[PDB]
């Protein structure tokens, strides 16, 4: 009560001399302003109703200002005040665990964001000298993604697939799995995840935040929600806000991971924003600019060399393809901007094979680089064996052919996984080892899942010393291989 | 000025705070509805 | 002179001068910036107003700034001191090793060579790639195009060509990466440093690099190509030496031109493209020519948007190339690599008087049999192969063997495939395809030919499979 | 097996009896504050109906002097 009265005092009621303009016509989400003589381009003007807008067009007689809210709160004749700073957002480790909207205004309750530094959403990507090749591994905790199509730190993978094929699930598992690194001793393996929700139902993001709080995963995650209802100029801006909150870490020596979900619903917001500016539509009514929109956003997921801090910013854009057409306009626009891709088939998903990665088409163009040596040993064989199995699965003779079929089916059953169940790297190594070396070719395929579960519960309970040996020495030595072979054989015996 | 005005407005309200001041039946009805919702979920 | 900004819409800045205007194509410096922002004039609106395209971010431009005319178009440092350096569109070095200390500068908007200077000599260029050598033999001194969708091989292939051709080359080289990944440019830089092609402590560098990568505004992407053409034109003329000029991706030139052509107030052409698509492409591709003073061998990677070869951009560029090489996603999904489409690749030196008669006959037999198999595919996809004559079954078997044999493992794709990269000499390619067509290998299985070099390796792999 | 279940269940019931109370407290106090502001604003709007306009204008003019001095 008196707390509220202290809330009264200490508020800045000082008045300042500020330049101003008068709105002429608001409609279609683009206000026209008159005046603002000394207004910079891409500046952030502020309307009288607390709204904000980005000074977009500097025409000789007026300023076209895109409103960052609902244009029903803007009259004609209102007053627009320039805040004298290119569109900024608050950055810092004060945002971690906070659900901020596209402009850093906490939509969380939980007080305001106590940030002390601001970045520009319209910054430029690092050049060619600062960057260095991708070296460190980004552990997704998903067997299929971590073995076959690995990811690095600084890479910008893509997750592409249809409605409800488990793209958000892969994103959330990647976010959750980082919990173990974000508790250890060295600040060199800590990953500070970010999650941009663009044009998504608000209830979905609420439940996602609840899930991330169940798994203790909000200590480092920032959720930047520009949900379905929010005006188009906010869904267009949210990715850039998130990318700035990640660039802060990248430029201060830390490691970040940003998940845009989806980028197929930012390009739709941008197409709205453009067609309402009368810009000439192109292919599918998208403006010709709809490439630069994503290229400039995804070119910031860099990996700065050691003379520039050494930080990094992984990116996991999530595209959504109607009827699984990988050759549409936006899917190809983004497939030519990213360093890899993870195709989530909708018929593998409907077969219960989840996560539905289509390993035939998925690829990672840093791939074997930035992969733990142990996983490399175990999973190169899996890659070759799966390749051979795929070559022949179009009909269902000899010993080798049936051997390929059986081993491939076993491996497929082995790569399935459950939600919110990431696995440490050593656990994946152990499972895929028991799968590829051939200690499962007799067990029925239908049982391969049960085995997996049981096997884990054994290895985690009893032989944690071996798993720690694998983790510390990121490689399967000969003695470690022999001990692991003994463990697998003994466990399989009792089955 | 207005900072002092807010200060004194709060003073003269709290002094007439023998409870919730000038609330009305909506006060009790809404509070009871919320409390019963809490009961239903607790 | 000295004008003042009067409008700023996206990357198009309208400026006003009170004294004489600058002629079109000049460069203007925005006085009062924390960096160098060059605006290149493009129109003369009237009222002593010009409309300019900014070659850098135009964020923070206040209506009423001061713009100072340079008097000449964008001029970049050319000469032998650009070898091993990196350059943006406006010619500044972006490799952090100090200024490019040259004697002589070049304007990026020169004119195309006149008709009385074109060379006509045609000669095959051997690349070590089976399909390129056999069906679309590249010409030494002529424009070459790699048409591809997104994720089909344009860059792995242009890197294989870089390796094969350039490392075995005597002349200079230029790589103008326009509108493409930045990490790819960094990897290329650090991969030529380790190959000795670029030298950071000497003057023995052979490659100049120019970069307008995809993070750059539309103004820069639309002009870095001209900077590359200029750096290569110099080595062609003022040295009289054979140049190689790789460009990736030349479709970003026209795409950026169209991004910054709605703002110039033009009526949009067919698919939203600028009305001046064909002429803008022509005035650029017509300076990339071998003439009587030098010889430029240009390899351009053309992107085919949404996998549409009838799109105006590739459809227009098809007329500026000697040899095309249409990489197709349908083949790449079969695992064949390079995905080159044998029945869309063409060349202007597929002449029996240029490549001889055995080469021409083998290439045409390969194309005939592949075309027959393509015609059969419509029936095969439904009535199966059990409904074909015996000659048709034999044709299909040969066609599948040939489709596989065209696939090759590249050196730069070891990290992907693990296999060892192969150069197949031209005679070995002709011999192998001649044998497959004759029928000397109807007993082997298809997969014996998948990802092998000369046919000796095919026979060896067929032996391995038989045990 | 019942041992651990009952041990957890006692914690469940105590924490639920705590949560009911804390949630009721939050709800009632926040609604109280909201009404606080509502009426305080409505009544200060009325209280602005005095005859102090001369003091306000004097303060505004003095602050204008301050701004003018600072802006040159
Ligand atoms: N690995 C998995 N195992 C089992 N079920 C899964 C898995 N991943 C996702 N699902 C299920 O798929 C359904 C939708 O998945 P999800 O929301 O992750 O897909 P999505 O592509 O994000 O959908 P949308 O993009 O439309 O939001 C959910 O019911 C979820 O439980
Ligand atoms: N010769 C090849 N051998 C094996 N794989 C290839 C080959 N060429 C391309 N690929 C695969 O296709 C992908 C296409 O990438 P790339 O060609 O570099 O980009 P672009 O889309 O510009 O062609 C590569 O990452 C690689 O995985
Ligand atoms: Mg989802
Ligand atoms: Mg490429």
């Amino acid at each position: 009560s008196s707390i509220l009265e202290e809330r009264i005092l200490g508020a800045d009621t000082s008045v300042d001399l500020e330049e101003t303009g008068r709105v002429l016509s608001i409609g279609d989400g683009i206000a026209r302003v008159h005046g603002l003589r000394n207004v910079q381009a891409e500046e952030m003007v502020e309307f009288s109703s607390g709204l904000k807008g980005m000074s977009l067009n500097l025409e000789p007689d007026n300023v076209g200002v895109v409103v960052f809210g609902n244009d029903k709160l803007i009259k004609e004749g209102d007053i627009v005040k320039r805040t004298g700073a290119i569109v900024d957002v608050p950055v810092g480790e004060e945002l971690l665990g906070r659900v901020v909207d596209a402009l850093g205004n906490a939509i969380d309750g939980k007080g305001p964001i106590g940030s002390k530094a601001r970045r520009r959403v319209g910054l430029k990507a690092p050049g060619i000298i600062p960057r260095i090749s991708v070296r460190e591994p980004m552990q997704t905790g998903i067997k299929a993604v971590d073995s076959l199509v690995p990811i690095g730190r600084g890479q910008r993978e893509l997750i592409i697939g249809d409605r409800q094929t488990g793209k958000t699930s892969i994103a959330i598992d990647t976010i959750i799995n980082q919990k173990r690194f974000n508790d250890g001793t060295d600040e060199k393996k800590k990953l500070y995840c970010i999650y941009v929700a663009i044009g998504q139902k608000r209830s979905t993001v609420a439940q996602l935040v609840k899930r991330l709080t169940d798994a203790d995963a909000m200590k480092y995650t920032i959720v930047v929600s520009a949900t379905a209802s929010d005006a188009a100029p906010l869904q267009y801006l949210a990715p850039y806000s998130g990318c700035s909150m990640g660039e802060y870490f990248r430029d201060n020596g830390k490691h970040a991971l940003i998940i845009y979900d989806d980028l197929s619903k930012q390009a739709v917001a941008y197409r709205q924003m453009s067609l309402l500016l009368r810009r000439p539509p192109g292919r599918e009514a998208y403006p010709g600019d709809v490439f630069y929109l994503h290229s400039r956003l995804l070119e910031r997921a860099a990996k700065m060399n050691d003379a520039f801090g050494g930080g990094s910013l992984t990116a996991l854009p999530v595209i959504e393809t109607q009827a699984g057409d990988v050759s549409a306009y936006i899917p190809t626009n983004v497939i030519s901007i990213t360093d890899g891709q993870i195709f989530l088939e909708t018929e593998l998903f409907y077969k219960g094979i989840r996560p539905a990665i289509n390993v035939g088409l998925s690829v990672s163009r840093v791939g074997s680089a930035a992969q733990t040596r142990a996983m490399k040993q175990v999973a190169g064989t899996m890659k070759l064996e799966l390749a051979q199995y795929r070559e022949v699965a179009a009909f269902a003779l000899d010993a080798a052919t049936q051997q390929l079929l059986s081993r491939g089916v076993r491996l497929t059953e082995l790569l399935k996984q459950g939600q919110y169940s990431p696995m440490a790297i050593e656990e994946q190594v152990a499972v895929i080892y028991a799968g590829v070396r051939g200690y499962l070719d007799k067990l029925e395929p239908s049982k391969i899942t049960k085995f997996e579960n049981a096997f884990l519960s054994h290895v985690i309970s009893q032989h944690q010393a071996l798993l720690g040996k694998i983790r510390t020495d990121g490689k399967i030595s000969e003695e470690s291989d022999a001990k692991l072979k003994e463990i697998v054989t003994n466990f399989l015996a009792g089955f | 000025k207005l900072f002092v005005d807010k200060i004194r407005e709060y003073r003269t309200k709290r002094q007439t705070s023998g409870g919730p001041v000038d609330a009305g039946p909506e006060y009790q009805q809404d509070l009871d509805r919320e409390l019963f919702k809490l009961k239903q979920m607790y | 002179t000295t004008g003042r900004i009067v409008a700023v819409i996206g990357a198009v800045v309208d400026v006003q001068f009170d004294e004489g205007l600058p002629p079109i194509l000049n460069a203007l410096e925005v006085q009062g910036r924390e960096t160098r922002l060059v605006l290149e004039v493009a129109q003369h609106l009237g009222e002593s107003t010009v409309r300019t395209i900014a070659m850098d971010g135009t964020e923070g431009l206040v209506r009423g700034q001061k713009v100072l005319d340079s008097g000449a178009p964008i001029r970049i440092p050319v000469g032998p001191e650009t070898l091993g350096r990196i350059m943006n569109v406006i010619g500044e070095p972006i490799d952090e090793r100090g200024p490019i200390k040259t004697k002589q500068f070049a304007a990026i908007h020169a004119e195309a060579p006149e008709f009385v200077e074109m060379s006509v000599e045609q000669e095959i260029l051997v690349t070590g790639i089976k399909v390129v050598d056999l069906l679309a033999p590249y010409a030494k001194g002529g424009k070459i195009g790699l048409f591809g969708g997104a994720g089909v091989g344009k860059t792995v292939l242009i890197m294989e060509l870089i390796n094969n051709v350039a490392k075995a080359h005597g002349g200079y080289s230029v790589f103008a990466g326009v509108g493409e990944r930045t990490r790819e440019g960094n990897d290329l830089y650090h991969e030529m440093i380790e190959s000795g092609v670029i030298n950071l402590k000497d003057a023995t560098s052979k490659v100049a690099l120019v970069y307008g990568q995809m993070n750059e505004p539309p103004g820069a992407r639309a002009r870095v190509a001209l900077t590359g053409l200029t750096v290569a034109e110099y080595f062609r003329d003022q040295e009289g030496q054979d140049v190689l000029l790789f460009i990736d991706n030349i479709f970003r030139f026209t795409q950026a031109g169209s991004e910054v052509s709605a703002l110039l107030g033009r009526i949009p052409s067919a698919v939203g493209y600028q009305p001046t698509l064909a002429t803008d492409m022509g005035t650029m591709q017509e300076r990339i020519t071998t003439t009587k003073k030098g010889s430029i061998t240009s390899v351009q990677a053309i992107y085919v948007p949404a996998d549409d070869l009838t799109d105006p951009a590739p459809a227009t560029t098809f007329a500026h190339l000697d040899a095309t090489t249409v990489l197709s996603r349908a083949i790449a999904e079969l695992g064949i690599y390079p995905a080159v489409d044998p029945l869309d690749s063409t060349s202007r030196i597929m002449d029996p008087n240029i490549v001889g008669s055995e080469h021409y006959d083998v290439a045409r037999g390969v194309q005939k049999i592949l075309q027959d198999y393509k015609s059969l595919q419509d029936i095969i996809a439904i009535l199966g192969m059990d409904e074909l004559s015996e000659e048709d079954k034999l044709t299909v078997s040969r066609a599948r063997k040939i489709q596989r044999f065209l696939s090759q493992p590249f050196q730069v794709a070891e990290v992907f495939t693990g296999h060892l990269g192969k150069l197949v000499p031209l005679k070995e390619t002709i011999k192998g395809f001649q044998q497959i067509l004759a029928g000397e290998y109807d007993h082997l299985p298809e997969q014996a030919f998948y990802m092998v070099g000369p046919i000796e390796e095919a026979v060896a792999k067929a032996d391995k499979l038989a045990e | 097996v019942t041992y651990r279940e009952r041990l957890h269940r006692v914690y469940r019931e105590v924490k639920n009896r705590l949560d009911y109370h804390i949630s009721v407290q939050n709800m009632m106090r926040q609604k109280e504050q909201e009404h606080m502001i509502n009426w305080v604003e409505k009544r200060v709007v009325q209280s602005i109906s005095a005859q102090q306009e001369k003091e306000t204008i004097a303060k505004c003019i003095a602050d204008l002097k301050l701004l003018s001095k600072k802006a040159q």
